[PDB]
RNA sequence: CGUCAAAGCACUUUGCAAAAGCUAACGUAUCUGUUUCUUGCCUUUUACCAGAAACAGCCGUUUGUAAGGUGUGCUAAUUUGACUGUAUAGUUUUUGUAAUCU
C-alpha cells in the first residue's frame, strides 16, 4: 500500500490522478482524528462513505471516461486503492450503485436477510425511510 | 402419534357429555403454553416473508389511510420516477468539495 | 421442547405474524435468580424492541405476561 | 503387434502349419521373424491328398501361410498394450 | 386486456416463486456472497476512538473486551510468527478483528520457499559480516526502547514517515539476472507461473 | 439405558469450540382469549 | 478400426480364401487383420474338426460374423422407526395463518 | 518421533471468522503490533 | 392388512425438503429426492435401511422416475439437465442437455423414452441414448406437468394456462384441449390401462377426466375438494392405485386426501409436517406414500 | 503431437470426511501437559531436575468431496481420462496368377 521514494514507479497514468487520491487520504485521516456525535456503530458510517466514494472514483476512470490504462487499473485494485469485490459487484445488474459489502451478506443479520437500503423504495412505506446503520445508506436499489 | 389407520367417517369424534356450563372463556381453548396452542411447522423462507410482507404493508395502509396505488410491472418503475425526481442529483466522483460533490446512495431528500 | 414463552398479544404486536430470537442462558430470572433464555421480538415497526424478563417458571406460577407482567386473565 | 508376438511364443513347442499348397507341417518352431518367416525342426509333412514324408530342417517364407494351430497352452499369453512407436508388445511403465 | 394480463400475472407470480425455490446463486432464497474485507480505517478508527476504554460509551463492551484476555496468547504468537524478515522494509499482513477492538489475530502463515529463504539468510550473514567489519562504531540498541511511562506511539505519525533502508545486497546485474525482480519480495513469485497461486 | 446414559454424558461433556448452529424454525401459534376482547387471529413465528 | 476391437472376447465364424470356415473365440487382431481364436472348430465342406490355438493370416481371411455374447454403492445417512400421526387442530395451508 | 495421528481439518481462526464479531483487514506488521500491545496492555489494566 | 412390520413407518433421512419419492414398478425397491440433491434408496420389505445413494446432481430432484426393467434410473435436476442414474452401479450413464430452465416433471414409456418439460415453455422427447430431444414442442406459457399414455402416441401436458394440452407425437394435430381447469395443474398422472387422468391444480379442485379418442362432450367426470394449495405454489402430486379405483393426492393444508373415485371422500388422515409434495400407492398391496418437505417420508397401510 | 469421450476452466473462501498394511519423512520441522514409576537439589507446597512407559493438547501438512467468490467463456477456452495412433497399387498380408472345368 505505501510507496517509498525508491519503490517501482507506478504506470504512467497516475500522476495526473495523483493529488485528488492524496485528498481522500487525507481526509481519511480527519475522519479517524473526528469523535463525537453518534452510537458505537453510526461514528463508523462515514468511512464506508468515503470508501465508497473512493473506489467509485476509480471504476468511474476506467468504465466511463477510459482516462486510465488497463495496466494501472490492475495496479491500483492491487494497491488496495480500491475494492475489487465491491467494483466486481457494481459490474452486475441489481448493483449499480451498491453503498457497501456488508449490506448485500446475509450471514450478518438476525433473520438471515438483506439491509433495508437494498430494497426498491416503491414497495416501502413512506415512514420506514431511515438511515442505514451499517453505513448510513439512503437507498442501494438499481432503480432509485 | 395414533398408530392405527383409520377411515374417515368415524372422524367426529365426539365429546360425549353435558358439556360443563362451569367452564369459562379461559378455559375453552386447549393449548401447551399458558397464553396458546404453538406447534411445528416446516414454513419455506420465502413465502413466510413475503406473506408477512403484505400483511405489514396493510397495516400500515390501514394506520395512515394512505391507499391510492396500483400494482404492475411497469407501474413498479413508474411508482419510482417520482420519488427518483424528487431526489437531489448524484454527484460526479473527482468533484469532492461543494459545488456538486459527490453523494451516491447516501444522498437525501 | 424449550418451545416458547408466554406473551400476551397486547404487547405481542398487531401484526399476526412476527419474528423473534432466543439467547439460551442470557439472563438471569428476576424473581427465580435462575439461569433463563432471553426472546426478543418487535412489536411494530418504529419502537424499541421488547424482550421477555422472567422465566417459564414464573409468570405462570403467577399466570402472568412474561414481558409486561399484565395477568393474563384481567 | 499380438498375432506375431504370440508366433514369437510358440518357438521351441509343436506347430502345425499349412501353406498355400494345402500341405500341413508337424514340426518344432525354432525361429519366427515380424513377416512370419519360420525355421522348423522334425516336420511330418502330410500332403493334400494325403502322403505323409518328413524332412528335418525347413525355412518356410511367410507369405505362404495360411494359418497355425498353436500349443492350447497359450492361452494365457499376456496381450500387452502398444504405444504409437513401440514395435513389440512388452510391459509399460512410462506414460504409455 | 383481461385473459393475457392475468396469464401474465399469473406467470410472473409462478416464475417468481420458481426463482425463490431453484435461484441460480440462492441457497434457501437469497443470494449467497463471502464474507469480505473491510477497509483499515475501520479497524484504525475503533482502535482510536476505544482508546484505553476510560469511557462508558463503550461500557457495554467491557466484559466482551476481558473475555478475549483468554485468547491473547494466541494473537501474540500469530504476531510474532509473521515478523518482518531484515531485507523487507515493511510487511503487510492479513489480520482478523474483534469488531470490539478487543483482539487482532494476524491471520497468515510464513510460508517460504525453502532454497530461496536459504539463499536470503545467506545473504543476510554476508552483509552483516560486511557492515560489522566496516562500521568501526556500532551503536546497540537501548532496552526498553521507550520509556517507561511514555504513552504508546500513535499510529497516526508512523504513516507519514519514510521507511527508511533495509538490509539488501547489491545484486548484480548480469551474473544475478534471473533473481533481480523478486529476491527480496514477501511473496517472491505469486503472480507468475514459478507459484500454483495466491 | 444405554441412549439416557450417552444423552447425560454428551450433555455433561458438552460443558471451548465456538458454536455454529443457526437455522429457522417455523410454529404454529393460536392465541386465546386473555382478556375477552374478540380473541386473535391465528399466528406464526419465525 | 475401433468398432474392430468392440468384437474382442466375442465369439466369431470367419469365411476364408479358400472357403472353409473356422468358428471360435477372438483373443486378438492385428494392423492387418492376423486372428487368433481360441478353441477353433473348422468347418470344411460340414465336417468338424478340433483345431484349438489357431492364428489365422490377414490373408486368408474374407469375412467375419458373432454367434455370442461374451462370457461375462456403499451406503447411506437413512434410518427408519416406526411412528403415529398427530393430529392438529388448525385447518389451514403452512403460509397461511 | 510419533507417526501422526489422523484428525479432522480444524482451526481457531477459521472458526472466529464465520462469527458475525469477527472481520478481517490487511494492514501494517508494525500496527497490527502496536494494536496487540495496547490491546493487552488494557485488558490487564481491566483485570486489575 | 399388509405383509408390512408396522403399520406405520417413519424414514428419516435427506437434509432438506424432499420433493418426490417413487416406486419401482415391481413394488419392491422405491427411491426419494429433494432440495438436497440426492438420491436415496431404500427396501420396501425388510429392515428398511438404504442401499445406496445417487451423488453427483448438481441440482434439486425435481422428479424422478424408476424404469420398467428396474435397473436404471432418471433423474430431472432443476439446473436445466436429465441425468441417467445406474442403480446397480451407481455411475453416470449419460446427461441430457438440451432445456432452457428448471425441468419440472418427468416420465417414462413401455416401449426408452423420456419425456419433460421446464420453465423455458418447452416439452422435449428423449430417447435413453440419443443424449438429445429428438421431438420438441413450443408453448407460450411455462409447462408444469407431463403424462405419458403407455401406447405411445399421445402426451398430456399441462401448464399456466389452466388447460392440458394434448399432442399427438407423430400427427402433430393439437386441436383438441382437456378444458375445465382454471389455474396451475401441479400433477398428472394416466391411469393403469390408460383411460382416466388425474389432475390437480391450484384452483383447489382436483378433478378427473377420461383419455378416449371419443367422448360424449363433458369430458369432464368429477371434481373434488377440500385438497387446498398454499401461496408457496408448490407441486403437489396425485397417485393412482393399483386398481385405479383409490385416488390420492396431497395437500398443503397437512392432509393426505383418498376418494374412492366415485366422488366420496375416503381417508383425511394428518400426519405431515409440512406441505406434502408427493403421494403413491403400492402397485401390489395397500401401501400408500407420503412425501413432505419437513425431510421426511411416512410408509402407509 | 493426433483421435475419442465429459468437464466450463484458472485462481480462491468456507463446511464435512479421511490420512502406515507390504517397516515407514502425513511435519527432511519441532513444543507443552497429565497419570504411573525411577532419579537430582532439597525444611513443606507450587515452581523444579532428567530418564522411561501409557496417554492427551497445541502449531502445522496432504487428499477426496459439497456449496460459494473473483476473472475470463460458452458465437469457445482449459483441464482430466482413455486409445490395437500415421504413411505406402511396384515380392512378406489391403488395389488380386486370374478366370476356364472337375
Ligand atoms: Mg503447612
Ligand atoms: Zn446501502
Ligand atoms: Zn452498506
Ligand atoms: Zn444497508
Ligand atoms: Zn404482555
Ligand atoms: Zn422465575
Amino acid at each position: 500500500r505505501l510507496r517509498t521514494s525508491r519503490t517501482k514507479r507506478p504506470p504512467d497514468g497516475f500522476d495526473e490522478i495523483e493529488p485528488t487520491l492524496i485528498e481522500f487520504q487525507d481526509r481519511m485521516r480527519q475522519i479517524e482524528n473526528t469523535m463525537g456525535k453518534g452510537t458505537k456503530t453510526e461514528m463508523l458510517a462515514p468511512i464506508f462513505q468515503l470508501h465508497h466514494q473512493r473506489s467509485r472514483y476509480i471504476y468511474d476512470l476506467y468504465y466511463k471516461r477510459e482516462a486510465i490504462s488497463t495496466e494501472l487499473y490492475n495496479w491500483l485494485l492491487k494497491q488496495n486503492y480500491a475494492d475489487g469485490n465491491l467494483i466486481a459487484k457494481w459490474k452486475k445488474p441489481g448493483y449499480e450503485k451498491l453503498c457497501c459489502l456488508r449490506c448485500i451478506q446475509t450471514a450478518e443479520s438476525k433473520f438471515g436477510s438483506t439491509c433495508i437500503c437494498r430494497v426498491p423504495k416503491s414497495k416501502l412505506d413512506k415512514d420506514q425511510r431511515v438511515r442505514c446503520t451499517h453505513c448510513g445508506c439512503n437507498g442501494c436499489a438499481s432503480c432509485d | 402419534e395414533l398408530a392405527r389407520n383409520v377411515p374417515v367417517n368415524e372422524m367426529v369424534q365426539p365429546a360425549l357429555g353435558p358439556a360443563n356450563p362451569f367452564v369459562t372463556k379461559e378455559q375453552d381453548s386447549i393449548k401447551n403454553s399458558i397464553t396458546g396452542y404453538a406447534e411445528r411447522e416446516y414454513v419455506p423462507n420465502f413465502v413466510f416473508n413475503q406473506e408477512y410482507y403484505a400483511n405489514t404493508h396493510a397495516i400500515y395502509g390501514k394506520r395512515n389511510f394512505d391507499d391510492n396505488e396500483a400494482t404492475t410491472s411497469t407501474d413498479l418503475k413508474r411508482k419510482s420516477q417520482k420519488i427518483k425526481e424528487r431526489r437531489e442529483d448524484p454527484g460526479d466522483p473527482s468533484i469532492l468539495e461543494g459545488d456538486g460533490a459527490y453523494k451516491g446512495p447516501w444522498a437525501g431528500y | 421442547d424449550v418451545e416458547f414463552p408466554s406473551i400476551c398479544e397486547r404487547c405481542l404486536g398487531d401484526n399476526s405474524y412476527v419474528r423473534m430470537t432466543k439467547e439460551p442462558l442470557g439472563q438471569e430470572c428476576k424473581i427465580c435468580s435462575k439461569p433463563c433464555t432471553i426472546f426478543r421480538w418487535i412489536k411494530e415497526r418504529g419502537q424499541k424492541p421488547g424482550k421477555t424478563q422472567i422465566c417459564v417458571g414464573c409468570a405462570r406460577y403467577k399466570n402472568c405476561c412474561q414481558s409486561c407482567m399484565l395477568d393474563l386473565q384481567f | 503387434s499380438l498375432c506375431i508376438k504370440l508366433l514369437h511364443e510358440t518357438q521351441g513347442h509343436i506347430v502345425t502349419m499349412e501353406l498355400e499348397n494345402g500341405s500341413t507341417y508337424r514340426g518344432k518352431l525354432i525361429e519366427a521373424e515380424d513377416n512370419m518367416n519360420c525355421q522348423m525342426r522334425d516336420i511330418s509333412v502330410t500332403a493334400r491328398d494325403g502322403r505323409v514324408s518328413h524332412l528335418d530342417q525347413v525355412y518356410i517364407r511367410g507369405s505362404h501361410i495360411r494359418f497355425l494351430i498353436v500349443p492350447d497352452m497359450l492361452r494365457n499369453a499376456p496381450m500387452f498394450k502398444v504405444g504409437p512407436g513401440r514395435s513389440v508388445p512388452l510391459p509399460t511403465r512410462g506414460r504409455r | 386486456g383481461n385473459l393475457e394480463k392475468q396469464l401474465n400475472e399469473r406467470a410472473r407470480k409462478w416464475r417468481a416463486s420458481q426463482k425463490s425455490k431453484f435461484g441460480v446463486k440462492r441457497k434457501q432464497g437469497y443470494v449467497q456472497t463471502e464474507k469480505a474485507d473491510l477497509p483499515p480505517e475501520h479497524l484504525r478508527k475503533i482502535m482510536k476512538d476505544r482508546g484505553d476504554m476510560s469511557s462508558r460509551k463503550f461500557r457495554a463492551d467491557k466484559r466482551s473486551y476481558l473475555g478475549a484476555l483468554k485468547y491473547l496468547p494466541h494473537a501474540v504468537l500469530k504476531l510474532l510468527e509473521n515478523m518482518p524478515m531484515p531485507w523487507e522494509e515493511y510487511r503487510e499482513v492479513k489480520v482478523l478483528y474483534h469488531v470490539t477492538g478487543a483482539i487482532t489475530f494476524v491471520n497468515e502463515s510464513p510460508r517460504v520457499i525453502e532454497p530461496h529463504f536459504i539463499a536470503q539468510w545467506g545473504t543476510m550473514w554476508m552483509m552483516m559480516r560486511r557492515e560489522k567489519r566496516d562500521r568501526k562504531n556500532f551503536k546497540r540498541l537501548r532496552f526498553p526502547p521507550f520509556d517507561d511511562e511514555e504513552p504508546p506511539f500513535s499510529i497516526d505519525q508512523l504513516l507519514d514517515l519514510e521507511p527508511l533502508e533495509a538490509i539488501r545486497m547489491d545484486l548484480d546485474e548480469e551474473d544475478d539476472a534471473p533473481v533481480m525482480d523478486w529476491f527480496y519480495e514477501n511473496k517472491a513469485l505469486e503472480d507468475t507461473p514459478h507459484v500454483n497461486g495466491p | 439405558t444405554k441412549l439416557a446414559l450417552q444423552k447425560i454424558l454428551s450433555k455433561q461433556i458438552a460443558q471451548a469450540v465456538v458454536q455454529q448452529r443457526d437455522d429457522p424454525v417455523y410454529i404454529r401459534y393460536t392465541p386465546s382469549n386473555q382478556m375477552g376482547q374478540a380473541l386473535s387471529k391465528q399466528r406464526i413465528i419465525k | 478400426t475401433t468398432k474392430m476391437v468392440s468384437l474382442l472376447n466375442h465369439s466369431l465364424n470367419v469365411t476364408t480364401k479358400d472357403g472353409r470356415t473356422f468358428v471360435g473365440q477372438l483373443l486378438a487382431f492385428d494392423g492387418f487383420m492376423n486372428l487368433v481364436l481360441s478353441d477353433c472348430q473348422e468347418y470344411r465342406h460340414e465336417e468338424k474338426r478340433m483345431l484349438g490355438l489357431v492364428i489365422l493370416r490377414g490373408e486368408f481371411i474374407v469375412s467375419l460374423s458373432v454367434q455370442g455374447p461374451p462370457p461375462m454403492l456403499l451406503s447411506g445417512p437413512g434410518v427408519a422407526r416406526p411412528a403415529g400421526r398427530g393430529i392438529p387442530l388448525g385447518q389451514a395451508p403452512v403460509g397461511l395463518a | 518421533m510419533a507417526h501422526p495421528k489422523s484428525h479432522t481439518n480444524r482451526s481457531l481462526l477459521r472458526q472466529l471468522k464465520n462469527t458475525k464479531f469477527f472481520q478481517s483487514t490487511s494492514i501494517d506488521w508494525v500496527e497490527a503490533g502496536l494494536q496487540v500491545c495496547r490491546q493487552g496492555y488494557n485488558m490487564l489494566q481491566l483485570l486489575i | 392388512t399388509s405383509d408390512l412390520n408396522v403399520p406405520n413407518l417413519q424414514m428419516f433421512g435427506h437434509t432438506a425438503e424432499v420433493l418426490v419419492a417413487r416406486f419401482d414398478p415391481s413394488g419392491s425397491y422405491f427411491a426419494s429426492g429433494g432440495m438436497d440433491r440426492q438420491i436415496l434408496l431404500w427396501n420396501v420389505f425388510g429392515d428398511v435401511k438404504n442401499y445406496g445413494v445417487l451423488n453427483g446432481c448438481k441440482g434439486a430432484i425435481t422428479d424422478l422416475q424408476w424404469s420398467r426393467d428396474s435397473r436404471v434410473v432418471y433423474c430431472s435436476s432443476s439446473d436445466t439437465h436429465l441425468m441417467s442414474w445406474d442403480a446397480v452401479s451407481g455411475q453416470k450413464i449419460r446427461k441430457h442437455k438440451g432445456h432452457a430452465g428448471v425441468v419440472n416433471a418427468l416420465d417414462v414409456l413401455k416401449v426408452e423414452l423420456l419425456t419433460s418439460v421446464s420453465d423455458d415453455c418447452t416439452m422435449k422427447v428423449w430417447d435413453s441414448r440419443s443424449k438429445d430431444c429428438i421431438k420438441t414442442i413450443e408453448e407460450k406459457y411455462p409447462l408444469t406437468a407431463v403424462a405419458i399414455a403407455q401406447q405411445g402416441t399421445q402426451v398430456f401436458i399441462g401448464g399456466i394456462d389452466g388447460a392440458i394440452k394434448i399432442w399427438d407425437l407423430r400427427n402433430n394435430h393439437c386441436s383438441h384441449v382437456l378444458k375445465g381447469h382454471k389455474d396451475i395443474i401441479t400433477s398428472l398422472a394416466i391411469s393403469k390401462d390408460g383411460s382416466s387422468l388425474l389432475s390437480n391444480s391450484m384452483d383447489n379442485t382436483v378433478r378427473i377426466f377420461d383419455v378416449k379418442p371419443f367422448a360424449s362432450a363433458q369430458r369432464q367426470l368429477q371434481i373434488f375438494e377440500g385438497a387446498i394449495h398454499g401461496q408457496e405454489h408448490n407441486l403437489l402430486g396425485v397417485a393412482w392405485s393399483r386398481n385405479s379405483r383409490f385416488v390420492g393426492a396431497g395437500s398443503s393444508d397437512k392432509n393426505v386426501y383418498v376418494w374412492s373415485a366415485t366422488g366420496d371422500l375416503r381417508y383425511v388422515l394428518p400426519g405431515h409436517e409440512g406441505s406434502v409434495n408427493h403421494v403413491d400407492f403400492h402397485p401390489h398391496q395397500d401401501i400408500i406414500l407420503s412425501c413432505s418437505s419437513d425431510r421426511t417420508i411416512f410408509l402407509g397401510e
